């Protein structure tokens, strides 16, 4: 199947790759990205010495 | 030609003339591509009787619209009706009726 | 599996059958005219292979096999022209049929018009 | 384009069948069931035995999570506690059933709050 | 009517569609025709729009850049607490 | 316009005289009105399918199966269409 | 100026239904419908800026009492506090320019001014519906946009599909009122009061919550209720404009947002799963029409799950109803002009190229388009991005499940809109019918909710916005991410070969094929038992013969 | 390796690719140098010298 | 039939005999109807049938 | 539409690509001492 | 539209239908 | 809650009946509150230009309360035992 002939850059193999790639990645970011956040802002107060110096 | 076919309306010029659609039907909205000769004086009725109309209404609704509390600020009902209490704003200051900060605290 | 309608046809219209249909399912799953061309002369090359063939069992194995494969893709929202039967335009502003008229009915037979008893 | 052409429905010229009111004809060709895919082939040829077999996998791979996260999670799985409220405002926000407060593991009558939002369904008397 | 013309069978193009203002190719001749009020509605929608999304997203470059957290927190750290 | 809903003899029987010559194997000097598809022409039974689908395409039809399969020539496809009051 | 906004698009309605309308023809009754929707705009733009911004709630006793016996009493009354102000801004404002677009759209049709005025008394219904201070009169706005739904969308009658279409809308709806009139039941006997100012629940008996929410998800078309929007495309592009984007299917949302009585698990739930199978609904679809009407669809789950996070959610709620009508109503009128410069045609594989539509009517398209998809900084970006931050801080542990499914539904949501301008306007051509619009009155209806776009980013809708809830740069900027994906996807045009899997998402998961034979079938078949068995047989006693 | 066989489709379908009907770029992103152009001065009047 | 040969003949017949459903089949359904829209009636029996057996829990462990 | 292997050795390939980020994503600092750093890093300027 | 502009006069005198299928005998009062 | 105690009230009863707060925003952060509020509701189309100090002073009222609420949470996981100290 050929692209369309004034965007001939969506047929080609390194822009079907990108697409994805990019899909696959925001995907599992899906799924993977709330624990983390939560983890982030956890982490945000827990080191600090203001509120926890036992954990510096 | 049936005898009451001359006193009926032509297919206006709106319809295709290739439409047929049984001209003897009375239909309570107009019809089929409806096209009175006087329409813009109708027109010009109808507007005038919905101007009436609208007159109307408004008084009918300045005189029973009910506001339980003071406004914020200022609103363009003020202009129009008396029964717009006097503002009184987020800090629960009294105001004029155009929406200034009485004398005391002003400039 | 062919339909009752395509079973009854003779063979030339039969296959003649299979592959309109076939040209039309594959416009139905392409996303435009232009993915549908390549895929339309692969359904003619395929057709071309099997012309010389005269075993009527290998004919009617492939032949089966195909309206099989024809009854497994039929598009579940296929293309129509707007204004012919299954498309969006069909049977919208038909013309008026003639109605006659009865002019001054209650005026016809007045102290007269109920129901006897 | 109005005034296309369109095709009539033949009337009928033999003997009816008994529940012939499942039927929808208007004057124009083709007629309908009366509700459609009551009858006659399914778009795509599909049945209900295609969709009922799919289904008995796909639903529960729907109800799947939900199941998971309602009976083996709970309230700590937060990095924080919800948004905290003097105690003349907190006392009416937690009233509701519908309030997101009742997570609050930290509040001194966490349990309490949580068994008055059992939801009833008969009031009793 | 349609907006383009067919020529059907190697006929001669009618004469009427011929000269700088039309293009033929392959068989088949355009117009081409400008329309005043489409193009300057939709340049004047268009800019309003585009100015619209850039003005707002230069008012929060920063928090996009950086987070929420972040920029409060170096906020917090570099300018003082209450 | 002119016509009862019908295109005249003339503009279909161009239109299909320029739908038929798209084959490699037809010489176009053969191609006239009232021209036999496999016969006279000298096409197969997968190219009147195709030929068939291209005049569906040119005037705008969802031409009927059984309709389809009697279509045999150009002078049978031309009377055909101008008996098509959806023809355009 | 206050009842100006209710009063007056029911009184054009009035005027082009009447034998008033025989004496002005489709000339004067173009003229009229305008003129009656830019009054009643105008009224509500007043309204408007005296109650959000100055917060000055009106309450008008219009009509006197409607009836009343024993301790139930329902009165002509009405309220015009935030929430209608809102609401009645939206509608005035978008029903105005799908009024001044229908009177060039349905030029050609032969009965002009009576579908003007089926558009008007839809509009005017609507505002009864919202402006009203108790239950009884927002019944009557219930069953009066229920009955003009019905007239609108089985307009071409001749079609028996269409007349089907409105009959099942019909139906599907009348489950839902039932369930619904049972809770105003319950409320009202255990409140003592119809008016919403004395209807403050904290704790209730279950039913109540559940038999409004009923009530709301057939309105607005959540999961088992979706099968009647789909088909509600038979009708004309005005009346699916107008009912995908101010009346009808916000309905719901409206009393859900107002009454507040609902249980957060049934709501979350219900919201998302409707998002996430209106978004792969919407996937694999080629008419143009149906991909819009499931985007609809799939937006109102949002909403449904934002207002079961909390009062904060609901704010949220109404204010993904407020910018969702404005970009859903200019998709549609594009649609409509696309399919008008494409011969009627609604298939997009029958499209491309940019010359069967106007730059103004692409503009349109591409604008809607980025703000459904959450493009930064437009209309839609502030509200869906609101409701998702908002279900990622909620405690509630079925609000987890929730967020997942709405940030696939968001990536499903870019990859379907991207793939309806690719189609439409990127790819090579394939119709056969170059007929572009470009009138004066489709395109001003079309610049009009474009500026309402650029309104609500420049003016928000409520507080909301510019609030901050603290999330880390990976949780916020996550759906730009899916946005991305979704457009990289769909401009590669990419398919799988699990063609199990594409027939059984296209085939919408053959929830119509069920229904005909789950209830449909048995109900008639237990007609055929109480007559033919129970009528004639077992209870019919004969004569004696002599 | 014939593929030209049964009706060429290209050849009789080349108009499709006609100049005037295929996507047009100069008009693909209407008014947006006019507004980034007036976003550039309004941050050069604003933010960048006062 | 003037307009046969251009959406069709009449003489393809629709295929259905009009006959009532299978007798499991229809009870079997209307058992299904009969539990999705008639669950408030089940909802209230269970809780009359848990308060009672509560106030039998009570009536058994108060005389002991 | 179109069927790409390159599409799909991409799908996999983020996959692979996005768990190595979230690894390195568990792995980093607090925000606090980022901050902290960052803060220290631009006063020697 | 007829005469060129959307403000031109209509088109069509006469009736426009017969109410309840009355047609005046001869211009007389019903 | 006890080791990260409320800050006080800085806004009364009267004063939040007087703006007209929402019940669910009157929180330790209802002075800023309605600051913001008066300010956004009567500057118009150009809020967010005239009113960012309001707006800003508000997020970080609410950044700080934020941050002890992610303290508390970590004190009561500490206390259960959840998060090993
Ligand atoms: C939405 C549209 C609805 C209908 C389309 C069905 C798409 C389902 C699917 O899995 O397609 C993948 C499909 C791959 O199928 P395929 O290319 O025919 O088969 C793979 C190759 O044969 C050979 O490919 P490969 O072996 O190189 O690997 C490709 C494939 C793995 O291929 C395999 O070998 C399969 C083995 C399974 C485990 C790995 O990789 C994955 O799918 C991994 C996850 C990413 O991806 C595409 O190429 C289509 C992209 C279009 C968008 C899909 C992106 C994911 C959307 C997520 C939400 C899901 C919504 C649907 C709900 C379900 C109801
Ligand atoms: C002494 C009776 C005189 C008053 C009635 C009279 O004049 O009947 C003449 C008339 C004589 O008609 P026939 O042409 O001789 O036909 C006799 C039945 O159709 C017989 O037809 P069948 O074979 O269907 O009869 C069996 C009958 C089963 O018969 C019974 O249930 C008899 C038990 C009656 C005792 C009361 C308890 O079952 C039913 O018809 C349905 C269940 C009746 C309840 O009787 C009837 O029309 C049927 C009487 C059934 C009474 C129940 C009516 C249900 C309401
Ligand atoms: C207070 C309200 C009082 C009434 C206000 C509403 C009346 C304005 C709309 C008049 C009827 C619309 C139909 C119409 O006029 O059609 C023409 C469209 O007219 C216009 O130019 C557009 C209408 C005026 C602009 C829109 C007014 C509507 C009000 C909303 C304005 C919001 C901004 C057709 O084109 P033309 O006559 O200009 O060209 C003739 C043709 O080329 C040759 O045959
Ligand atoms: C004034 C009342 C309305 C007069 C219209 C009558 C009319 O048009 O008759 C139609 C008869 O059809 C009807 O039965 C229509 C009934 C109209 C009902 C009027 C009320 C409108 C508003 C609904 C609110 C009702 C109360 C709601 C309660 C909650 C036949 O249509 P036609 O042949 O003129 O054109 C048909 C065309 O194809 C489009 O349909
Ligand atoms: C004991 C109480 C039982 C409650 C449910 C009863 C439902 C009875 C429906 C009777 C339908 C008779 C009339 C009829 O067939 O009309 C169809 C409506 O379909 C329909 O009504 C189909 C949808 C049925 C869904 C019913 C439940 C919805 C909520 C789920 C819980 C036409 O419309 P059509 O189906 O031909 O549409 C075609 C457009 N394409
Ligand atoms: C086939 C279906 C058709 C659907 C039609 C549209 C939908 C209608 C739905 C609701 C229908 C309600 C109609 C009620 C009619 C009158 C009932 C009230 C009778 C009466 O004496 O009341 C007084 C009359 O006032 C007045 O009436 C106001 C005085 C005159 C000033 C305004 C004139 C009216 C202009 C309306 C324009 C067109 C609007 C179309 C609806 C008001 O006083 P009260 O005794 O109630 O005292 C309390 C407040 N003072
Ligand atoms: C090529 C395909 C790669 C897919 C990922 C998108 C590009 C992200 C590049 C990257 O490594 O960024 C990280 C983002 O990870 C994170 O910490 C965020 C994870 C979730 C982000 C998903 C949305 C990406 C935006 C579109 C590091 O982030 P950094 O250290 O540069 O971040 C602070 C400065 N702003
Ligand atoms: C849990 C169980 C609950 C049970 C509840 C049951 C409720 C009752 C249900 C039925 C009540 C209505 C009874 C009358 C129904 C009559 C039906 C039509 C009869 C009819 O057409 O009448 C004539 C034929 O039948 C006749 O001649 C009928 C004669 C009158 C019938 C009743 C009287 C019968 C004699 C009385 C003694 C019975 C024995 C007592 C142990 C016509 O005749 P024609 O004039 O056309 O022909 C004259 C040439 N010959
Ligand atoms: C409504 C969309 C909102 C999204 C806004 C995204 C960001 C917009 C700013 C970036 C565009 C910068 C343009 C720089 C000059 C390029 C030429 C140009 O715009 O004029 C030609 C022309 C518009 O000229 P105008 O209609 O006279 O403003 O632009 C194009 O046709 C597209 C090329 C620019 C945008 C793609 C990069
Ligand atoms: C055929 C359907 C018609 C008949 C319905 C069932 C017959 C009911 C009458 C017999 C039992 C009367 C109970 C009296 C009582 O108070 O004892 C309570 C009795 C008291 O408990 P105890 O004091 O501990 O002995 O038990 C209960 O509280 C629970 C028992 C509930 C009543 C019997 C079961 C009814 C189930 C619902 C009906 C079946 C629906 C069919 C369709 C299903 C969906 C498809
Ligand atoms: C979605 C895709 C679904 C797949 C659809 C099915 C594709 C399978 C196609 C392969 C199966 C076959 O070839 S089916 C078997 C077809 N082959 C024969 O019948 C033997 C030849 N006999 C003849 O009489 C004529 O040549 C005849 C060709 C009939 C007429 O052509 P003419 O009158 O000119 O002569």
């Amino acid at each position: 199947v050929k692209p369309p002939r004034v965007f001939p850059i969506l047929g080609s193999p390194g822009y079907q790759f990108f697409a994805g790639l990019w899909t696959g990645a925001m995907l599992t970011f899906i799924f993977t990205s709330k624990p983390l956040g939560r983890k982030e802002v956890e982490d945000l107060v827990k080191y600090d010495p203001a509120y926890f110096p036992e954990y510096a | 030609e049936p005898s009451w076919a001359k006193q009926l309306a032509p297919k206006s010029g709106l319809c295709p003339p290739e439409f047929h659609y049984n001209r003897e039907i009375w239909y309570p909205h107009g019809g089929f591509y409806c096209d009175p000769k006087g329409w813009r004086k109708n027109t010009l009725l109808t507007l005038g009787g919905i101007g009436v109309l609208l007159y109307m209404t408004f008084s009918y609704s300045t005189a029973n619209e009910v506001r339980h509390m003071p406004p914020k600020g200022w609103i363009p009902s003020i202009m129009w009706n008396s029964n717009v209490p006097d503002p009184v704003d987020f800090r629960g200051r009294k105001l004029n009726r155009d929406g200034t900060l009485p004398e005391g605290e002003s400039s | 599996m062919a339909s009752e309608v395509v079973l009854a046809l003779p063979h030339k219209l039969r296959v003649m059958r299979m592959y309109r249909t076939g040209l039309k399912e594959l416009i139905n799953w392409s996303a435009n005219r232009h993915e549908w061309y390549p895929r339309a002369y692969a359904l003619r090359q395929e057709f071309e292979d099997s012309k010389a063939l005269t075993d009527r069992e290998e004919i009617r194995k492939k032949l089966e096999h195909g309206e099989e494969l024809l009854a497994r893709f039929r598009h579940w929202e296929p293309l129509i022209k707007p204004e012919f039967v299954g498309g969006t335009a069909y049977s919208i502003n038909p013309a008026q049929p003639k109605l006659k008229f009865i002019p001054n009915y209650d005026a016809m037979d007045e102290y007269k018009k109920g129901d006897h008893l | 384009g109005a005034g296309a052409p369109v095709k009539l429905a033949p009337r009928p010229d033999k003997p009816l069948p008994t529940w012939y009111e499942l039927w929808w004809d208007n004057g124009y060709y083709p007629g309908q069931p009366a509700a459609d895919f009551m009858f006659g082939a399914w778009p795509g040829n599909m049945t209900e035995t295609y969709y009922l077999r799919f289904w008995s996998v796909f639903g529960l791979a729907l109800a799947a999570p939900f199941y998971y996260v309602a009976n083996f999670t709970d309230e700590t799985r937060m990095p924080m506690v919800p948004q905290q409220y003097p105690a003349e405002v907190r006392d009416v926000l937690v009233q509701r059933r519908n309030s997101m407060l009742k997570h609050d593991f930290s509040a001194p009558d966490f349990k309490e709050v949580k068994d008055r939002a059992k939801i009833y369904w008969t009031p009793m008397y | 009517a349609n907006a383009y013309h067919r020529t059907y069978n190697g006929k001669p193009v009618p004469p009427e569609l011929q000269g700088a203002d039309y293009i033929t190719y392959a068989g088949v001749t355009m117009k081409k025709e400008f329309h005043l009020f489409d193009t300057v509605l939709s340049k004047l929608i268009g800019a309003g729009a585009t100015f619209t999304c850039l003005y707002h997203f230069y008012l929060n470059a920063e928090e996009h850049w950086h987070g929420d957290i972040y920029f409060f927190e170096k906020d917090v750290q570099q300018n003082g607490w209450d | 316009g002119f016509g009862g809903g019908f295109l005249d003899k003339d503009s279909v029987t161009e239109r299909v005289l320029h739908v038929t010559k798209h084959f490699e194997k037809i010489d176009a000097s053969k191609v006239s009105p009232a021209a036999s598809f496999e016969k006279d022409l000298g096409l197969d039974s997968l190219d009147v399918v195709e030929l068939v689908m291209a005049l569906e395409e040119e005037f705008g039809l969802e031409i009927p199966d059984a309709e389809a399969d009697k279509i045999a020539s150009v002078g049978d496809a031309i009377n055909y269409i101008c008996s098509n009051p959806m023809a355009k | 100026m206050f009842l100006l906004s209710v009063f007056f698009p029911l009184l054009g309605g009035l005027v082009n239904t009447s034998p008033i309308a025989r004496f002005l023809g489709h000339r004067g009754s173009s003229i009229i419908a305008i003129g009656c929707m830019v009054v009643a705009f105008i009224s509500s733009v007043v309204i408007y800026y005296e109650v959000v911004f100055m917060g000055c709630a009106v309450s008008v006793d219009v009509f006197g009492t409607w009836f009343s016996v024993g301790t139930f009493h329902a009165g002509w009354t009405f309220n015009f506090d935030l929430l209608t102000a809102n609401m009645l801004f939206t509608v005035t404002g978008v029903s105005m320019a799908v009024h001044m677009y229908a009177c060039d759209y349905m030029r050609q049709d032969p009965h002009l001014n009576l579908f003007l005025g089926y558009l008007s008394y839809f509009t005017g219904f609507m505002c009864v519906l919202v402006a009203a201070d108790n239950l009884l009169v927002m019944l009557v706005g219930w069953e009066g946009i229920g009955v003009c739904s019905y007239l609108l969308i089985g307009y071409w009658s001749h079609r028996l599909s269409a007349v089907k279409s409105a009959q099942k809308a019909i139906l599907v709806n009348r489950v839902s009122d039932g369930l619904l009139m049972w809770g105003v039941l319950w409320v009202w006997y255990h409140l003592g009061s119809l008016e919403y100012d004395l209807l403050n629940v904290y704790s209730a008996s279950g039913f109540v919550g559940l038999s409004i929410l009923i009530g709301a998800m057939g309105k607005s078309a959540q999961i088992l209720f979706h099968v009647w929007l789909a088909d509600a495309m038979e009708g004309p592009t005005p009346v699916s404009a107008l009912i995908h984007a101010a009346t009808l299917v916000t309905a719901g949302v409206y009393l859900l947002v107002r009454l507040h009585i609902h249980d957060e698990m049934f709501v979350i739930i219900v919201g998302s799963l409707t998002a996430f199978m209106a978004g792969v609904f919407g996937a694999t679809q080629s008419d143009l029409k149906r991909v819009i009407a499931y985007s609809t669809c799939s937006q109102l789950g949002y909403m449904m799950v934002s207002l079961g996070l909390g009062e904060t959610g609901g704010e949220a709620s109404m204010g993904h109803l407020m910018t969702h009508a404005s970009f859903k109503a200019a998709l549609f009128l594009a649609a409509g002009m696309v399919i008008s410069g494409n011969g009627g045609n609604q298939h997009i594989a029958r499209y491309g190229g940019s010359a069967h539509s106007a730059m103004f009517t692409m503009l349109t398209l591409m604008v809607a388009s980025l703000s459904l998809i959450g493009w930064p900084e437009l209309s839609g970006f502030y509200s869906k991005e609101t409701i998702l931050n908002l279900a990622a801080i909620c405690a509630d542990p079925i609000a987890d499940v929730a967020h997942t499914l709405l940030l696939l539904t968001a990536m499903l949501t870019s990859a379907y809109t991207t793939k309806l301008f690719y189609q439409c306007f990127m790819v090579d051509f394939s119709g056969s019918s170059v007929t572009p619009v470009r009138n004066v009155l489709p395109i001003l209806a079309m610049a009009i909710l474009l500026l309402d776009i650029m309104l609500k980013v420049w003016v928000g809708t409520n507080l909301l916005s510019g609030m901050l809830f603290f999330l880390p740069w990976g949780v916020k900027t996550l759906p730009f991410g899916l946005m991305v994906a979704g457009i990289l996807t769909a401009t590669a045009a990419v398919g799988s070969e699990r063609f199990t899997l594409i027939r059984f998402c296209g085939s919408r998961w053959g929830f119509d094929q069920l229904f005909a034979r789950s209830p449909v079938n048995p109900i008639f078949d237990l007609g055929r038992i109480t007559w033919a068995i129970g009528d004639r047989g077992l209870l019919s006693v004969g004569n004696l013969r002599a | 390796m014939p593929k030209v066989v049964g009706f060429q489709w290209e050849r009789y379908e080349a108009w499709r690719h006609h100049p005037l009907l295929q996507f047009n770029k100069r008009n693909a992103f209407p008014g947006v140098g006019i507004g980034f152009a007036a976003f550039l001065a309004y941050v050069a009047y604003d933010k960048s010298q006062p | 039939t003037s307009l046969d040969h251009v959406f069709g003949d009449n003489s393809n017949k629709l295929n259905y005999n009009f006959e009532p459903m299978g007798m499991g089949s229809l009870f079997i359904r209307t058992m299904v109807m009969v539990g999705v829209f008639f669950f408030p009636v089940f909802i209230m029996i269970n809780d009359d049938y848990k308060y009672t057996s509560f106030l039998d829990k009570v009536a058994a462990a108060k005389a002991a | 539409g179109v069927f790409s292997r390159y599409y799909n050795t991409g799908l996999l390939c983020g996959v692979a690509v996005a768990s190595g980020i979230s690894i390195w994503w568990y792995n980093r600092e607090s925000i606090y001492v980022r901050v902290k750093s960052d803060l220290e890093k631009e006063g020697k300027t | 539209y007829p005469g060129g502009s959307f403000w031109s006069e209509g088109t069509q005198t006469g009736k426009n239908g017969f109410l309840f299928g009355e047609v005046p005998i001869n211009g007389q009062p019903r | 809650a006890d080791r990260f105690p409320p800050p006080p009230m800085k806004a009364t009863q009267e004063q939040m009946d007087a703006a007209d707060v929402p019940y669910h925003y009157r929180d330790y952060c209802a002075h800023m509150y309605i600051d913001y509020k008066e300010c956004r509701l009567t500057s118009g189309f150009s809020w967010r230009t005239k009113c960012a100090h309001e707006l800003h002073a508000y997020n970080k009222c609410e950044y700080k309360e934020f941050k002890r609420r992610v303290a508390i949470a970590i004190e009561e996981k500490r206390r259960r035992g959840l998060i090993a100290a």
